């Protein structure tokens, strides 16, 4: 449940995760970069749908530039 | 006079009929089909 | 009544001896035999719809809104998708939505508008057109709604995206109608030869099993390493046409299967007579399998033939005309019905009765054509041309019973349109000839008749003009018909004229030659500049001068004429793509091309109308004026510019000049070479978008009265606002009067340059109606057809009816007669048409015109 | 510090004595010298819009509406009008209605927003990449109203138009960008080279002029007789093309002189200093003449320039890049001003400073790009590419004064953009090399040096597919610049490149190996099929297996990539006309045709990124698990779904296998091939639009990072998400341990089937910064040159500063590096690639290095 | 006064004569049946427009088909 | 502020004015011009 799974009408959305940055092309879609590694990867997960999708990681919030890729 | 759209037909949609009515004018008598929902 | 030929005395008393004694003022009220008391009931409420003088004869006629209404929402809903696309969801949209109707008596069913007293309009065409309509009485209703779809339609209107390639002046000019027809993208009219044979040969499934097919391979190419850019974008717009095939034909059968739907309906829940259930059943399953299906008997061709008719003239789009091969179309479903019995088999007398309620269906088509086209078809609901006889690609006869099937209906049935063409050759049977005479010497006014070879050798030299090298072959080229009234085009599965644009449209040389002698200007109708200024009065010094003011002002006239057509076919191929019509021609199926793209047959043509007027003009003015010097060119100029009022001695010189149509050198000798050189040879210098040459089709319909209205006096003798010449060819109304056959010889005269010439000529009735009348016609036709001559058709009716029909019309109902290219009710044309066909001379034969013909008695 | 070579012992030291004791971690701190007071406050006042991670740097950033707003009135109100007129009339209600920017200190003028922390959008693009603005922090506003804009646009937007042509699974597996770039038309980004050179020279009044008269030429071939249809509708998209040049341009110019009036306006009522006053008066002078009038003076060319660049690059459309020439550009107008005083005289100093404010107004260009473009450009506002030196038509030096006035400026002022290529001949003048040299040692990351001759060679390759025989000549070979970052094209008054579509994208094959390893199948990043089922593990029997694979993978890839580009073609020169880079085009203006559908200069390129990732892994898959079977396949794949966890001892042993960069014949001839043979061969086989090939731009960006992150473990010995190569052909970061050298002949093996590739190269600080600096470089670009490599650009910064700038990013502003292809500004990049551009080895020179430069001391 | 002439917002456009019926392509035009010849020629003239033209000969109505060309 | 555009312009219709506003924020000052009537 540490892994991006299906909840429709989450109360905690990967829209308001500070570990989400969306898609590079569609807005609906998102990108995961919860999955950060010791030397440095930021391994990160693509999102089909950023509104009923979540995980035990979730956290509000948003990151500055400095932390994402 | 109101006639459901068979299911298999080519025009088919739920709820979809033939609305049919017969008219007569000094020529003669004709009837109608329109379809409606 | 008696001639002595040949030391024979030949006696013109009539075939049917009741006649001897019936009033010769009433004797087409006595012909009419429908074959059965069904079509003799579908005659009697016939829905007719005939237009003159810009109205409809009857107030019950009157404008639908929903094809107006169907195609504004689907185009509002479809912005952004290709055009072509786009307009398949439109004609959807239509067919999905619209009211139809099924009549009492009928078995061919089907209409084009949501109530059988209503005909369809176009907001996508021309603007103006619409807005004349919401000015009439027989407006779309609710006004406001249809007011708010034409101002919708107007920025993307056919005429809205043509008229800024063209000067503002000359539109105007063309728009008046007096020396140029105006453009089809301003009126909306057009023509159309649709591949009926594709239809009923293969049926709508399979060619959209075709298209899909097609889709697929495309998909496929633009997906397959290495790709190509300079091929594979090819695949996008073939994509385009075929899926928008698709859409088009599944629309077209889900219309069909529920018209068929409401004949099962009615059968079950409103018909109490168990013999009409029965029928109602029976059309109920063909509507069901066609067009679906190929069709497998004569019943099916001919209901398959309708539902193609009303997509390609009324519903994708409108077209004026009915072209088709009928007999050499009909015919394997006449074999299995009638001959082989295999499949919906029926007597001769059933496909005569079938071919009846065609007629009678076609009699019911109400056109939503604009004002101008509501004035020249003047006693008809508009032009319905088929074309039967001729020849097949071995060059043997093309008749057959299913031809004279069509020819009896006709006789029976009695009904104006549709009008028929025969395509005559030394190869046709007798038998069949007679029926075509049994039509005539019953003055239906048709068929006329066509020179086939003349026909077949034209197909095969615009061959050669292909822009893919695709023209008709040589067997091809035996597969011809009449597009509208006048000129030959291919019929078939392939390689048929899809647009009027392509070649049809007229100009009007009288009014050329009335500003030829103005300066170019108009003083008699417009009060403006008509042409290009090529010379005032005093300039003109010469007759070669006067010759040369009028080639400049034709030369002009016809550059317009043909360029706006062209216009119209570059934006007509890009927004007004016919997706039905692409999806059943095989040329276009097989290149993924929209109908109005791909032009594999060229076949440009132009009308000149009131020819005849401007020669005889140019005849006496030779004579007169530079010749004889009785006259000054500022005498006549002053003469014509009252009316001729004071200066009737001078007129009555004028008239008396030497005329078109009596075999008299001064005359023919000018107005031949006016033919050849000028009204052919200038316009031949033009080509069209197709690569072919334009040539001209001298006609006239009923625009020798409108354009007559328009053009002031004349050196022919004419007041301002009398009718012009009645043909492409005909003496002018009056001054033949030498006889038949000097007639024959004028016409013969013209060879060079031409596409065709339409000509009217008027038999005594007597010798028509007598037992010599066959050998007679026969002989005639077989004369002119060793002369040369493209065309001829024939008025058989007696002056005293017409006077008749004239005082009392509601007691002539049925008295039928020839305008030009086209048939009509008498009592539904104009009085002032009326008499230009009254004074069309009425022929009689002496012994040496029946010696010239090589009558046999 | 201290080096023997060839019997004498060089030393170390800085050049300017003072940075013997300057702490190694502020250096960059020191140097920047704004050659005025006025670019000083220019520079400190600079309204920076940098972008990274997908946002930007600072909140007060923000995206307008007006553009939106009023290129949506337009396109409602021009309904049914030809499309290319319905666009000029799009750009004409922007520039007529848009609020227009002065701000103090301002010599050259201009904007392309409402507002100077703002951006315009673009709704007839991408309707996803309006959407992903509405969601964001910076979103037009008012909010509705931008919303509405946008559903209004979908249906017709370039996106809406293209999509349907693809397979939408290919679609959706473009779009993620992990293994192809996404289509332009998915995105809205874009590119040109815009024809500087007709401005400047003519002025927009001439082609206005110029337009006219082709209309009036085109209108009246239309109507002389005899018209030919198959010729003169070709008329109708020329006069449509050519009146919607006319409309751009007098919108240009009346927005130039509403800026101008804006100047004259602030001079008179608000600015109270009669210095400043002077100045806006004679700033507005120059709006007035220009660029309606052709340019006299450096002034003029500036701010003509500074104009043409926001239309082409801004308002018409959106375009990446800053593509010109720019010394050759400009010099005729320095020369005027600066050398002959004929008009506007200056110094020299003054054209420097000219050149500075230039720079700060680029950096000053925010960019309304998509999500994607805001993510792979980290550190600054956009791509802005110039070129200088090279060759001119007679391949002499094309280096000059106003060359040397550009690169001062840059050393100068020290701004990220525009960045600058040098185009490197042997023929090129040592005073200008030392300038370059001036901008490389400073560690500004530019001049990158490109190689002349391939280039020149390139563009006479090119020349030979041209569509219509009118591809650069010989001569006209000489004339280029790269377009963005990597790829030459032609500059001039015509034959450059309009669009992205031409050539541009990029491919992923880092990506493409992974999931060759996987039957296609991406596990790692989206979880879905990613590619076609090129086979499963087990199938994969040999080297030989891996090694097709990756072929049928990138031979897919490559497909989609270059037909999705063709297919936006189509559709740009059909419904996103640009009638003002049309105007200025000559060949544009000389065919009426529009500046996408006319293609004069082939061009087609795509970009690998990530290439040395996936040749590294095949070099270890093929040493390891095939050579020496110490790994079976199913191993690897084992360890890579590990992410190597629990299998660190598989890991380095893949991780020290033999790597790219090293001159090592095991790793360099299976790269060589990967490079020659797939890589660029199966590209080749490819065709575009333009008709000519397609081949490789090996470079990176910021995608080497993007991708990394959206990349599972690869056998080079990447974990998952790391950093990709972060060049064309650059050595995987930290795996060069053979120094600057072996890397020089490593790279110089890849000679065919390329059009370029990025070579981003560190060099030692201390050795650039002494007085031997020089001469090495010079030394090390002469072999370079030799050696036949296409490209290089180097980093001169130590690790200390850029940690340093790490820990206390508000110290250390001016430090600017090398990213790829572009420079940037260190403390605006996210942490993530900062440390990538950290881990690229710093080379220093051993003695045996220096000889194999050639160098002497 | 008895040939069309120019007569704004006259009460007796040519708009509603009996004489009048629209011209064949523009509604807004019209063509003038007034001047009838003896020998049946119906001599017509061109209306520029139908609102403000007007002539002695006015006469409000409607003739039939018979009677127009 | 409000400022008639000349009658020469280009850009000029009748009664098209600029609407000019200075302003000036942390980075510095300067000029709006927006065409009104
Ligand atoms: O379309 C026309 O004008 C005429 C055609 C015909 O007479 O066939
Ligand atoms: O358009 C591109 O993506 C590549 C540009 C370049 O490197 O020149
Ligand atoms: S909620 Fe979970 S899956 Fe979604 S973005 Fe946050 S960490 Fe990733
Ligand atoms: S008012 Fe006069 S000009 Fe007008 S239509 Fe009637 S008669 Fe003709």
């Amino acid at each position: 449940q540490n892994q991006p799974h299906t909840e429709v009408g989450t109360a905690r959305p990967c829209r308001s995760c500070k570990w989400q940055t969306p898609d590079p092309t569609d807005p609906h879609r998102g990108q995961c970069t919860a999955n950060r590694h010791a030397m440095g990867g930021v391994w990160k997960r693509w999102l089909r749908d950023v509104e009923n999708t979540t995980c035990s990681r979730h956290e509000e919030g948003k990151l500055s530039f400095r932390d994402h890729v | 006079n109101f006639f459901p759209v068979p299911k298999d037909a080519d025009d088919y949609e739920a709820g979809k009929a033939d609305c049919v009515r017969e008219k007569e004018d000094e020529k003669g008598k004709y009837w109608l089909s329109k379809p409606i929902f | 009544k008696v001639l002595e030929y040949k030391g024979k005395k030949l006696n013109f008393t009539p075939e049917d001896p009741a006649e001897e004694t019936i009033p010769a003022d009433e004797l087409h009220e006595h012909l009419q035999k429908p074959s059965t008391a069904r079509t003799k009931r579908l005659k009697e409420r016939c829905r007719w719809k005939h237009a003159s003088a810009g109205e409809f004869i009857e107030k019950s006629v009157t404008a639908g809104i929903e094809r107006m209404r169907y195609l504004t929402e689907a185009h509002k809903a479809s912005e952004g998708k290709p055009e072509a696309i786009r307009r398949a969801l439109g004609l959807a949209n239509v067919l999905n939505k619209s009211t139809l109707v099924l009549q009492e008596d009928e078995f061919i069913v089907g209409y084009h508008a949501e109530d059988p007293n209503m005909f369809p309009l176009y907001p996508e065409l021309s603007h103006m057109a619409v807005q004349d309509y919401l000015r009439s009485d027989y407006s779309p209703q609710p006004a406001d709604e249809a007011a708010a779809i034409n101002e919708y339609w107007k920025p993307h209107s056919l005429q809205s995206k043509c008229q800024p390639y063209f000067d503002p002046a000359d539109l105007g000019r063309m728009y008046q109608v007096s020396s140029m027809e105006a453009p089809s993208f301003a009126s909306g009219y057009n023509s159309i030869v649709p591949p009926y044979e594709t239809v009923l040969e293969d049926g709508l499934l399979a060619r959209i099993k075709l298209a899909e097919k097609h889709i697929a391979e495309a998909q496929a190419d633009m997906s397959t390493f290495p790709w190509n850019g300079t091929k594979g974008l090819d695949n996008i717009a073939k994509i385009d046409n075929w899926k928008a095939m698709v859409i088009a034909c599944k629309a077209v059968i889900s219309w069909a299967r529920r018209q068929g739907r409401l004949c099962k309906i009615v059968a079950e829940n409103f018909e109490t007579d168990p013999k009409r259930q029965a029928e109602l059943l029976e059309i109920a399953d063909i509507c069901q399998r066609i067009p679906a299906e190929p069709c497998k008997g004569l019943k099916d061709a001919m209901q398959a033939k309708f539902f193609t008719f009303l997509i390609c003239h009324a519903i994708e789009r409108y077209a004026s005309g009915y072209a088709q091969k009928e007999d050499t179309l009909l015919w394997p479903y006449y074999k299995a019905s009638v001959v082989d019995k295999k499949f919906q088999p029926m007597s001769h007398m059933d496909a005569v009765e079938l071919v009846e309620m065609e007629r009678l269906k076609i009699s019911e088509h109400g056109a939503g054509k604009s004002r101008a086209y509501r004035e020249i078809f003047p006693g008809s609901n508009d032009l319905f041309i088929l074309t039967v006889g001729g020849t097949n690609a071995k060059g043997e006869d093309a008749c057959n019973d299913m031809t004279d099937a069509i020819l009896e209906a006709a006789k029976r049935i009695r009904t104006a349109e549709p009008s028929i063409v025969f395509r005559y050759s030394k190869k046709n049977r007798e038998k069949t000839l007679r029926w075509v005479f049994e039509c005539i010497r019953d003055g239906l006014g048709y068929p006329s008749i066509k020179h086939d070879e003349i026909g077949t050798e034209q197909m095969k030299e615009y061959a050669k003009f292909s822009l893919n090298g695709n023209g008709a072959t040589d067997e091809e080229a035996h597969n011809w018909v009449n597009v509208l009234c006048m000129s030959p085009g291919i019929h078939g599965r392939r390689k048929t004229q899809k647009t009027r644009s392509e070649g049809g449209g007229s100009i009007f040389p009288a009014k050329l030659l009335e500003i030829s002698l103005n300066d170019g200007y108009d003083w008699s109708y417009a009060d403006m500049q008509l042409g290009p200024k090529t010379g005032d009065l005093s300039s003109l010094k010469s007759f070669e001068d006067v010759w040369e003011a009028f080639r400049k002002q034709y030369q002009y006239a016809i550059n317009l004429c043909i360029s706006t057509k062209d216009v119209s076919r570059y934006f007509e191929q890009r927004f007004l793509q016919m997706p039905f019509v692409s999806a059943i021609d095989d040329g276009c199926m097989e290149l993924g091309m929209d109908a109005c793209a791909l032009s594999e047959q060229p076949n440009g043509w132009h009308n000149p109308i009131t020819t005849i007027v401007a020669a005889n003009s140019l005849v006496a003015i030779k004579k007169l004026v530079f010749e004889e010097k009785k006259y000054t060119l500022e005498q006549l100029s002053q003469a014509l510019k009252a009316n001729w009022e004071g200066f009737e001695e001078m007129r009555v010189d004028f008239k008396r000049a030497p005329k078109w149509g009596n075999d008299d050198d001064y005359a023919d000798g000018i107005i031949t070479r006016f033919y050849e050189e000028i009204i052919g040879g200038e316009m031949r210098k033009i080509t069209n978008y197709s690569g072919g040459p334009v040539m001209p089709t001298g006609q006239a319909v009923g625009l020798y009265m409108e354009v007559g209205s328009r053009t002031g006096p004349t050196p022919d003798g004419r007041f301002g606002g009398e009718a012009a010449d009645d043909g492409g060819i005909s003496p002018y109304m009056g001054t033949d009067k030498k006889g038949p056959t000097a007639v024959l010889r004028s016409v013969s005269k013209v060879q060079k340059n031409q596409k065709g010439n339409l000509l009217n000529q008027r038999l005594s009735v007597p010798i028509m109606r007598s037992k010599h009348g066959f050998e007679i016609w026969n002989s005639y036709i077989k004369t002119w057809h060793d002369l040369n001559i493209d065309h001829v058709q024939f008025n058989v009716v007696s002056t005293d009816e017409m006077r008749a029909a004239q005082r009392e019309p509601e007691k002539h109902h049925d008295l039928i007669v020839r305008v030009s290219g086209y048939s009509a009710r008498f009592v539904d044309i104009p009085t002032y048409g009326q008499n230009t066909i009254i004074a069309r001379q009425e022929q009689d034969f002496s012994a040496s015109d029946l010696e010239f013909l090589n009558v046999e008695i």
